[PDB]
């Protein structure tokens, strides 16, 4: 009865994120008002998703209901090499995203000028070079003899160096520029923002509603993609050093690494749904 | 003093030869029913909001101008661009394709006709002369001859150039409001022009003054077409309806509007049977008015914006539209 | 191919005008265009430098292409829709002219004419979220005649000194007030002619505002 | 609007010469260029082809490979490169404008042409009379055959008739087989079925003595006919 | 005196003759019943013999 209900919740999400995902990349492309750098990188990061969803998760989600895998050696290195892959793009676009609306804030004169399609595919292009170059060490080398040595379930590669390069160029140093970025945007907006009596009254109150919605939007951001994505890289960092030590738990393993699964689907609500053309854009064709 | 009584005398007269209403005579006459319009040619490479666009004698070519700076002519068959001249001052209102084909003029928020000669030996389109008369924006500009075009500008004043000597023929000062648009008669003897005042004036070419003036609209009048026999046409206005005035009945004869539409129409055409109406509407849509029974043909969709010009073709195969998204569609 | 010789090269040469309708929009879209009423309009343009008039200028790295209405007396409310999309309107008003009536057997004062059009215009239904650069003119003028004419007898309701800075500020919180779209849109009100340079720093400085807040708009942090 | 071709000479065997155009009075830019040749005592001859923009270039079986086009728009001039020539090659080259849109006149246009001197599916277009003495104010018909239908699904014939007065370039008098080019008199007329065509003149002049030729540009390896030498 | 200029052109009332309203509705709809067949608009003409398919 447990397998089956597994089954039908993991059916269940991998339907939504693409439901979701294919939604966002329909309204993108049939509709010509939408395609903005900004929005280009979001119909990239959704696209990336809809890969995430329809590629990865059935097998995931195999390998979850089951337990064991069942597929074949070289069939779960592609498929791990292929998630990993495609997280890191997400995770890049993200942090492109940040960087793109940061430049847009900060430097008004490069957003009318210098500002154009082509930066948005050389930031993508960017994204999914560094994906490779995360993916692609697990290939050429590494897997030592003792990894995967139980074709029962195979598990990622846990070598110390490998292990602390992917999680660092694939959260960490994500995390830390996209935290810097939007930290560089909060200053930048408060500073936008606080640069008869009644009339002063009345700004103010604008002023405080306008600072507790952006804060709200930061918040919401930062907190979906830590509490999603921060528990499954502290696991993959700790375990490889903590073999002997930690007994890792099934059931809060399985939740973290679905974790990065749940942002991969959220990804598109938070930066299209919410957004207000994509929205708009939405109720206009349905 | 002022002609106290003479406004009264025009209204009485007018209003004694009115005895059958045109819907009573045409309840016998079969439904046309829904026609299924369908874009055949969808039209892209303007950039900017297109706001005027005529078709050729050939029913072949038509000609689109937009606030992008662009004057473009258009292969309807092979969706070709024929030609893409620079405008020089980035605010047209207007546009025209010359009988012949030789010419085609264009119009905008500045005071200027500007007459481009499609034929030069040079291959290059340039400017053959300038209409420079006018104080006002120029909101209408039509071909008659090869040498002859009529404008209208927001001075409140049309104007018939004689295009080889630049000066103003004739001028038609009869309008006290903004004149939107013109329409030349078939035999282009007389032509008919709306303004913004909601009333519509005949005027003749060749003694150049008012033989009527017709007030059906109630709000500023954006577009007139001449009916197929010459002797009718059909107005839009603001008003969010469409009206058919006789020049020889002299009254209002039927008028095209639905509880459904509260905008104000842009453009109006017809087909060379007469029967259809073609209006463009500000709800990015335009409607097919059964110009007998002002029953709703059909409605073109397809328009992510407002729908500024529209046209029918000599030859009656397809009709063009044009609207703010900056994309020209040929429907058959 | 079922096109013939002749179609191939017509073809081609329809491509050939799409590429270059093409990168003239994108010439044409990386420039602000900015459209200016009003009062101190020429000394405005020749300071900052029959039908509507444009007005070219650049300013560290950004070029601006001014559209003056040129005295387009025709129904504004037929074209003024050409100007949807505009980065910013620049309206100005001279404060000297609280005495002028334009005739008319003075039923009607330059200020209040000022004020309407600017009501109306920031109202307009096609610039509901443009930003407006408020240029007060001719304060030397004003300030000469407060003094020997006070602004009261153009505001009846007006309890204060006739002290340059007051009325000046009187003046501009009587402007700003006629924006009814607070929220949406803000009046960038400056008072020029301090020196020929001022007022194009001016401008740039609200453009750019305009642009960030735009921006912010966008990612919903502002 | 002028044409001004430059380059001739005599060239020794396998030789290489380039022969160049220049324009001016008109749009190069949009004009597509040809280059026809024409050996001495015999008809004309298309050689190569570039269309505007240089994004469309054709050549001749006969000529493909060691004949090479290119144009120069920021100069305004049109260039023909020549290698390995042979003794056939001796000829005069005839540079043509022409622009394609609905309503244009190909071919309306000729240079004043180079004399050059040295030491397949493709659809045949026949003269029946090569020579017809007339004389003037008399009517002259000149009939052609096509081995391939032109009439193309469009709707569109694709027959040229041209005009080779002694010592002067090919001048247009029909370009889409009911079309009168623009410079000439209404004298000239044309029509003709799905392959068979002529060309009639409703009154003979003294200016128009000289060799009537004619073209199929259905497809683009155009061909020339024997051409029709009216003398009175 | 704009008077003169307007009476000359209010003689129209007379310089003219004029035709019952049911005539001309009645030439219109024979016309347009004549030229019907030759409309495409109001006959959707066989896509065989159409430019625009
Ligand atoms: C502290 C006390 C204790 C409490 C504290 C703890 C708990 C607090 C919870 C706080 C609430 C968090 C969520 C906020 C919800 C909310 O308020 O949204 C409301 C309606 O929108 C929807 O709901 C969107 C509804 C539809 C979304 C799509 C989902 C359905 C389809 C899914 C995919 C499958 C397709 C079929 C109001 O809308 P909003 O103000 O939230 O919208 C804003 C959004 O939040 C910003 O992110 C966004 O910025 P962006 O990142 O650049 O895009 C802004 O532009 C703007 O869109
Ligand atoms: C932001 C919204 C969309 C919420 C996030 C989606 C949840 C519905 C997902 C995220 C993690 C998922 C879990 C990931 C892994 C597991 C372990 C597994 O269940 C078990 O406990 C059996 C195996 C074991 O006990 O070891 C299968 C279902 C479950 C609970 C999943 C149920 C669905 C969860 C809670
Ligand atoms: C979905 C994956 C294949 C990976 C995939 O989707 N590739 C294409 C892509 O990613 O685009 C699974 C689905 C069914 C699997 C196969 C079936 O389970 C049958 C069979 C089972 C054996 O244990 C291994 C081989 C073999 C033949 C499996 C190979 C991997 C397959 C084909
Ligand atoms: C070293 O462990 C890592 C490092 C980087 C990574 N990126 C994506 C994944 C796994 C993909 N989902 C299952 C989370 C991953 C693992």
């Amino acid at each position: 009865s447990y397998q089956v209900i597994t089954s039908l919740l993991l059916g269940t999400l991998i339907f939504c994120a693409v439901l979701g995902n294919a939604c966002v990349v329909a309204a993108i492309a049939l509709e010509r008002s939408l395609q903005n750098v900004a929005n280009y990188l979001i119909g990239s990061l959704a696209v990336t998703d809809l890969m995430v969803s329809v590629l990865v998760l059935p097998m995931a989600a195999l390998y979850q209901v089951l337990n064991k895998w069942t597929l074949g050696q070289v069939t779960c290195d592609l498929f791990i090499a292929l998630d990993v892959l495609c997280c890191t793009s997400s995770i890049w676009h993200l942090c492109a995203i940040a960087l793109d609306r940061y430049w847009a804030i900060t430097d008004p004169i490069d957003y009318v000028n210098k500002r154009t399609p082509r930066r948005a595919a050389a930031l993508i292009s960017l994204t999914w070079l560094i994906g490779f170059l995360i993916s692609i060490p697990p290939m050429l080398g590494w897997r030592t003899p003792e990894d995967r040595s139980d074709p029962d379930a195979c598990t990622i590669s846990k070598d110390h160096g490998y292990t602390i390069y992917s999680t660092f160029g694939a959260f960490y140093i994500p995390l830390l520029l996209m935290l810097v970025l939007y930290g560089r945007i909060f200053r930048a907006a408060r500073f936008r923002i606080r640069k008869n009596e009644r009339n002063a009254e009345a700004k103010r109150k604008m002023a405080l509603a306008r600072e507790r919605k952006t804060v709200k939007t930061l918040g919401i951001i930062m907190g979906t993609f830590i509490l999603c994505w921060l528990p499954f890289f502290i696991v993959a960092l700790v375990l490889p050093f903590c073999e002997s030590s930690c007994h890792m738990p099934t059931l809060l393993g399985a939740i973290i690494n679905w974790l990065g699964y749940s942002n991969s689907l959220l990804n598109p609500v938070i930066y299209a749904y919410f957004n207000k053309d994509f929205q708009n854009a939405f109720k206009k064709i349905i | 003093q002022e002609a106290e009584q003479l406004k009264n005398q025009i209204r009485d007269a007018r209003k004694a030869c009115a005895d059958a209403t045109l819907s009573q005579i045409t309840n016998n006459i079969d439904p046309v029913g829904r026609i299924q319009m369908r874009t055949r040619r969808t039209l892209r490479g303007h950039l900017a909001k297109i706001y005027a666009m005529h078709w050729g004698t050939d029913s072949r070519l038509l000609v689109s101008a937009s606030q992008d700076g662009k004057l473009i002519i258009w292969d309807s068959y092979t969706t070709n661009k024929v030609h893409a001249i620079p405008l020089r001052s980035s605010w047209v209102m207007t546009c025209a394709y010359a009988p012949s084909g030789n010419y085609v003029a264009c119009g905008g928020l500045d005071n200027i006709c500007s007459i481009y000669n499609l034929k030069t030996r040079e291959g290059n389109v340039r400017v053959s002369r300038e209409l420079a008369g006018h104080t006002g924006y120029l909101s209408c500009c039509r071909f008659l001859d090869d040498n002859q075009i009529v404008t209208s500008s927001g001075d409140t004043t049309c104007a018939l150039w004689d295009i080889e000597t630049g000066q103003q023929t004739t001028t038609f000062t009869g309008h006290t409001g903004d004149v939107m648009s013109l329409s030349l008669a078939p035999d282009t003897r007389l032509f008919v022009s709306g303004a913004c005042d909601a009333s519509a004036k005949l005027w003749d070419v060749r003694e150049g003054m008012c033989r009527q003036t017709f007030t059906g609209h109630e709000s500023d009048i954006n577009a007139i077409c001449f009916f197929p026999n010459g002797n009718a046409f059909a107005t839009g206005s603001d008003d969010a309806t469409c009206r058919l005035f006789d020049l020889r009945a002299d009254q209002e004869l039927m008028t095209y509007s639905h509880d459904n539409i509260i905008c104000g129409i842009t453009s109006v055409s017809f087909s060379k049977s007469g029967r259809l109406l073609l209006a463009g509407y500000d709800d990015f849509n335009c409607n097919v008015w059964d110009a007998l029974k002002a029953d709703r043909a059909g409605v073109l969709a397809g328009h992510d914006n407002r729908v500024s010009c529209l046209g029918v073709t000599d030859d009656g195969m397809a009709v063009a539209t044009g609207s703010w998204d900056s994309f020209l569609k040929i429907w058959n | 191919c079922t096109l013939s010789a002749e179609d191939k090269a017509a073809v081609e040469r329809s491509k050939m005008i799409d590429r270059n309708l093409r990168e003239d929009g994108e010439k044409a879209a990386r420039e602000v265009k900015l459209l200016l009423l009003g009062s101190g309009k020429n000394t405005i343009v020749k300071q900052m430098k029959t039908g509507i008039v444009e007005t070219h200028f650049t300013f560290k790295d950004l070029h601006f292409k001014m559209f003056d209405v040129g005295a387009q007396r025709s129904e504004r409310k037929k074209w003024i829709h050409c100007f949807e999309g505009v980065t910013a309107i620049i309206f100005c008003v001279a404060l000297s002219d609280y005495d002028l009536v334009l005739a008319d057997e003075a039923e009607m004062n330059r200020m209040h004419a000022s004020m309407k059009l600017f009501d109306s215009i920031c109202n307009n239904k096609w610039f509901t979220d443009t930003s407006i650069i408020l240029f007060l003119n001719k304060k030397d003028l004003f300030e000469e005649k407060i003094k020997k004419s006070p602004l009261t007898i153009c505001y009846p309701e007006y309890a204060g000194s006739n002290t340059y800075e007051e009325a000046a500020a009187y003046i501009q919180c009587q402007f700003e007030d006629l924006n009814k779209r607070k929220d949406t849109k803000e009046i960038y009100t400056h008072f020029t002619c301090s020196t020929d340079t001022k007022n194009v720093q001016f401008v740039f400085d609200a453009v750019t505002d305009v642009i960030i807040k735009n921006n912010l708009k966008d990612c919903g942090l502002f | 609007v002028q044409l001004v071709e430059s380059g001739g000479g005599l060239v020794q065997p396998g030789g290489s010469r380039k022969l160049s155009c220049s324009a001016s009075g008109f749009a190069f830019s949009s004009f597509g260029m040809h280059w026809v040749r024409q050996a001495p005592e015999k008809g004309l001859e298309w050689v190569a082809y570039i269309s505007s923009g240089s994004g469309t270039i054709y050549y001749a079986d006969t000529v493909k490979g060691r004949f090479t086009i290119s144009r120069d728009d920021p100069k305004n001039t049109l260039f023909l490169q020549m290698t390995s020539l042979r003794s056939e090659d001796t000829a005069m080259y005839y540079c043509v404008r022409s622009i394609y849109y609905y309503g244009s006149s190909p071919f309306d246009f000729w240079g004043q042409g180079t004399t050059l001197t040295v030491s397949s599916a493709d659809i045949v277009m026949t003269q029946a009379t090569s020579s017809v003495p007339v004389t003037p104010g008399e009517s002259v018909s000149i009939s052609c055959r096509s081995s391939k239908s032109l009439l193309h699904s469009n709707g569109n014939t694709y027959l040229y008739w041209f005009l080779q007065r002694p010592g002067q370039s090919p001048q247009l008098l029909i370009y889409r087989m009911s079309n009168l080019a623009s410079g000439v008199p209404d004298r000239f007329s044309g029509s003709g079925s799905g392959t068979a065509f002529t060309l009639t003149i409703s009154r003979l002049e003294a200016e128009d003595v000289g060799v009537y030729y004619c073209m199929q540009h259905l497809e683009y390896p155009l061909t020339f006919g024997a051409g029709t030498k009216l003398e009175l | 005196a704009q008077a003169r200029k307007l009476v000359e052109q209010l003689k129209m009332e007379a310089n003219i003759d004029r035709i019952k309203v049911s005539k001309a509705a009645a030439d219109l709809m024979a016309y347009c019943e004549a030229h019907a067949k030759e409309d495409p608009l109001l006959t959707p003409v066989p896509a065989s013999e159409n430019p625009f398919r």
